[PDB]
RNA sequence: GCACCGUCUAGGUUUGGGAGUGUCCCCCUGUGGGUACCCAACCGUG
RNA sequence: AAAUUGCCAACUCAGAACUGCUUACGGCGGGGAAUCCAACUGUAUAAUUAAAACAUAGGUUUGU
RNA sequence: CAUGGGAUAACAAAGGAGCAUUUUUAAAGGUUAUUGGAGAUUAUGGAGCUGUGCGACAAAUGCUUUCCCAUCUCGGUGUGGUUUAGUCGGCCUCUAGGAAUGAAGGAGGGUAGUUCGGGGGAGAACGUACUGGGGCGUCAGAGGUGAAAUUCUUAGACCGCACCAAGACGAACUACAGCGAAGGCAUUCUUCAAGGAUACCUUCCUCAAUCAAGAACCAAAGUGUGGAGAUCGAAGAUGAUUAGAAACCAUUGUAGUCCACACUGCAAACGAUGACACCCAUGAAUUGGGGAUAUCUUUUCAGCACGUUUUCUGUUUUUUACGCGAAAGCUUUGAGGUUACAGUCUCAGGGGGGAGUACG
């Protein structure tokens, strides 16, 4: 929206106020942090743990309920991915990019769009680093 | 270290053929000597053996291609073209 | 980017005195904002002032008397001297009679009066009169 | 992709064997789950690996990019023609 | 999945009888110091029965219908599993054996009399086919 | 004008008539064999 | 800390002291500032002309 | 340089599973004083080092747990609400795990309408038109202009019909409309990456704003190499018009115009208005996405689509409040909130020329 770019976009979640589960909600912490363990297990990103528990196990917040935070439940037992979802994310962008831009070397547009992604890439791999969620000396390969 | 400034391998023809000629040769040189990317095999391992032949240093495969590349814009789009046709 | 809390929530107020408003609705909210506010409390320039609980940074709403001529703040934090009180009456103070010089001193933030009887400097936050 | 998604969480956490060879050897034991087949592949090692896919009843897959690709997909700095999945490790 | 099953013919891919059709009897896919590879024991045709056509003796129709047979115990890289199978009873299996040199002798010649059985028997047709490459 | 020269077809669509039995051992599965036609009429043309 | 012990070959490249020159085999670019031609390498009047001539990459026409 | 204060800040560290109970007791084991000094020798114990127990405490997260197998009307309270109560459990292995500010009307990711759009790339087909060709007719002019002529024309021009070819282009619909960073972007279908807005009780946790040096894109003209060349058209030519006319007008016409690749990077590249952030009065609208609840169509991209009313976020705007301004004018879209002068960053200017010249 904001950054690399000229959107104004406000669209997002409003947290509530009040933080404790309502009390229709039966399932206990424990029962929480298998799901979310087994959901990592399957193969879904901390955003997509918490898209399916929402959407199907009534859990609005996995915090308001176990204390912790996905990923902070999936570091405990170790399921934290290598490198960070987002980061993760913008990487597969701008490969997807690479790979169109190879076919299309006209589309000016899209390599427009590409430079903008590295060089988002390039600050958040900054901010990893001196972050210590990823090694120093990590580079990011075009 | 760098050892030219501006002409890479026409350094060889020293100062006696003239800019323009040599800056024209000069791409068609570097791309008739590169590795170009083979489509079977998955490698960079295409080279030129005579105008016009490419063989793979991988799968030793020998494919008629163009003069100094190994396909031409021209080739490209007489592929889609004939795809296309074929669809039809 | 919102770089300085307390010159968004002083210039807020001040617009909000220009028209002649009785509320207005300070936000984000801030320990120095309400420091400040507090400080025109305490010298009778703004009546109550009630900040809301959001989870967050909070929000202030800010009863107006139209005793405020204006509020504003001073940006950077310049540091003052006890000897300096009387060079920043000068150039921001429309008078020497009336209107006050806000600070941060060690001692707690406060008007320029209050610093230079409990013999503090410290750095200035803005003014009010 | 679906399939790349699937091959990532393999790698991460499942058991899987690369190159023709040993993926074969997995296929003669009753181990392999998936085999996944670059599009680049030669035609008679690709007929002769379905046979055997065929054969062992196991499922198999064509990948959408070549074997640079399926080598890309998997994490790895070479090519791969073959992957074969000894141990879905979660995924399916 | 487990394909390998005894009775399931295969083609030879490597050696001296590359091409050479032949019949899994004992399956090993344990490795062991002396064989650390997968295995199978293989009952082969080294001599394909040949060609005969109506207006032959026979004396000469005999000599032609011999079956050759091989039986030696080969890598499974170096055989190509078919979807062809040639029947083999239990007890039929169980004689087959290669411990010694007159047993394994005992089981070719054992081999090689079920093997012309089942050719002359017309079953299995396909496995008694040469491959042509 | 009637004859004769002067006729046969893959395959496709489709009429009329059947005729061997999904069937025969294995030794459940699985395996190995064997059968699922003929004719007509229109396309079609080797 | 075999980061040690023994043997052994081939040539060199430096540095140092002393001591000399009668500057002393053969072999081995004189250099610089410009002008006119031809871009260049080539070829070429065997037996008076080697060039600025011819050729040459390039460039443009014509026929088909 | 010393010392006092700790509000505002700065520096450093961390990135949170990347982490960390005390006290009694006894027993078991394995180069110190003091013996009167000084020189050996010894052994004895302290004291620590582990492990075996023992007593008293805690503990920010429940082991009287968790998981894995197996057998099966009464009180209190207020002037009616509240825990009951009337209308499974017993065994068999392990077990360190839940104590972490919050999620900014800051940033980044996610998922969804397979949303929205002349956004980009690619490919195909379509449409008339201009031009040029023949086919079929016709016959004397046609074209062009203030008026003419250069020009074409019985050799058949012009005109008419149906056709072709080729290259552009995509009318009307087309708007104070949409998209795009800007330059720019209009036929349909099929595709390839994207981008934004909206929706969200998804994830994360300051990752940001703006910028010397440095990098990428950038209309038209121009340059290089290939292609293309229908239309129009710098240079040029000719006919007009003029005192002259190297122009405007007419007929032409080269380079160009179009495509690919590579240069160029100088526009009135304008909103003549840098970017980000906050407040900001009124009425009609408009584009896109969502909430809630009068009309039309309703045999399939359809539990549809539009449309009414209200609301909302985001976009391009318009008419008429402060305030500002030298004025023209701007005004939630600032040029307002500034001598009552301080949100942040950055670029540029300092009378006119010489001159964006000389030199490097
Ligand atoms: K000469
Ligand atoms: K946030
Ligand atoms: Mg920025
Ligand atoms: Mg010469
Ligand atoms: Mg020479
Ligand atoms: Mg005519
Ligand atoms: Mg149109
Ligand atoms: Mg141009
Ligand atoms: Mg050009
Ligand atoms: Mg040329
Ligand atoms: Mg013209
Ligand atoms: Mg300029
Ligand atoms: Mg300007
Ligand atoms: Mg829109
Ligand atoms: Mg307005
Ligand atoms: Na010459």
């Amino acid at each position: 929206v904001r950054m690399h770019g000229n959107g104004r976009g406000k669209a997002s979640s409003a947290l509530p106020y009040r933080r404790t589960p309502p009390a229709w909600l039966k399932i206990a912490s424990r029962n929480v942090v298998k799901m979310v363990c087994k959901s990592s297990r399957k193969g879904m990103m901390p955003s997509q743990i918490g898209m399916e528990l929402r959407d199907s196990m009534g859990i609005a917040q996995v915090k308001n309920v176990t204390g912790r935070k996905i990923l902070r439940i999936l570091k405990h037992n170790g399921l934290a991915p290598e490198i960070p979802e987002d980061l993760y994310f913008l990487v597969k962008r701008a490969t997807q990019m690479r790979k169109h831009l190879e076919r299309h070397t006209t589309d000016r547009d899209t390599k427009y769009r590409l430079i903008l992604v590295e060089s988002r890439i390039h600050r958040l791999a900054r901010y990893y680093k001196r972050v210590k969620q990823l090694p120093p000396t990590w580079k990011y390969e075009s | 270290a760098k050892r030219t400034v501006k002409m890479g391998v026409m350094g060889r023809y020293g100062t006696r053929y003239g800019a323009n000629p040599r800056k024209r040769a000069k791409k068609l040189e570097v791309s008739q000597h590169a590795k170009h990317f083979c489509s079977f095999c998955g490698k960079f391992a295409f080279r030129r053996k005579a105008v016009g032949i490419w063989r793979c240093d991988g799968c030793s495969k020998t494919v008629a291609g163009g003069a100094y590349t190994l396909s031409t814009p021209n080739n490209s789009t007489v592929r889609s073209t004939v795809r296309r046709l074929r669809e039809l | 980017t919102m770089m300085s809390v307390l010159a968004n929530a002083l210039r807020t107020i001040a617009s909000a005195e220009r028209r002649g408003k009785r509320q207005v609705l300070i936000r984000p909210s801030s320990k120095v904002v309400v420091k400040f506010l507090q400080v025109m409390q305490k010298h009778g320039y703004i009546g109550e002032f009630e900040i809301i609980d959001d989870h967050r940074a909070g929000k202030i709403v800010v009863n107006l008397n139209g005793r405020l001529n204006k509020c504003g703040a001073i940006c950077p934090r310049f540091d003052c001297a006890t000897t300096d009180y009387e060079k920043w009456m000068k150039n921001i103070l429309p008078s020497r009679q009336f209107g006050f010089v806000v600070l941060t001193t060690s001692l707690g933030i406060m008007d320029h009066e209050e610093a230079r009887s409990r013999n503090t400097g410290g750095k200035v936050l803005g003014f009010f009169y | 992709d679906t399939i790349n998604a699937k091959l990532q969480l393999v790698m991460k956490s499942g058991k899987y064997v690369l190159g023709t060879q040993q993926a074969l050897t997995t296929l003669r034991q009753g181990r392999s789950k998936l085999v996944v087949i670059a599009n680049n592949c030669p035609p008679i090692r690709r007929a002769e690996v379905e046979y055997y896919c065929t054969l062992s009843k196991t499922p198999i897959h064509h990948y959408s990019g070549n074997n640079l690709d399926l080598g890309t997909a998997c994490g790895k700095h070479f090519r791969t023609c073959v992957l074969s999945v000894t141990n879905v490790g979660d995924s399916d | 999945t487990k394909f390998l099953k005894p009775g399931k013919v295969v083609i030879v891919t490597a050696g001296r009888y590359a091409g050479h059709k032949a019949v899994i009897v004992q399956n090993s896919d344990v490795v062991t110091k002396e064989r650390p590879y997968g295995r199978a024991l293989l009952a082969g045709i080294k001599k394909y029965p040949k060609k005969v056509v109506r207006g032959m003796s026979k004396q000469t129709i005999a000599r032609r219908s011999q079956v050759g047979v091989f039986l030696r115990v080969v890598n499974h890289k170096h055989f190509l599993p078919t979807r062809y199978n040639v029947d083999m009873s239990k007890e039929l299996r169980g004689k087959i054996n290669v411990s010694d040199a007159s047993k394994r002798s005992r089981s070719k010649r054992l081999v090689r009399h079920v093997f012309q059985a089942r050719y002359n028997a017309g079953s299995s047709m396909w496995f008694f086919q040469r491959l042509r490459f």
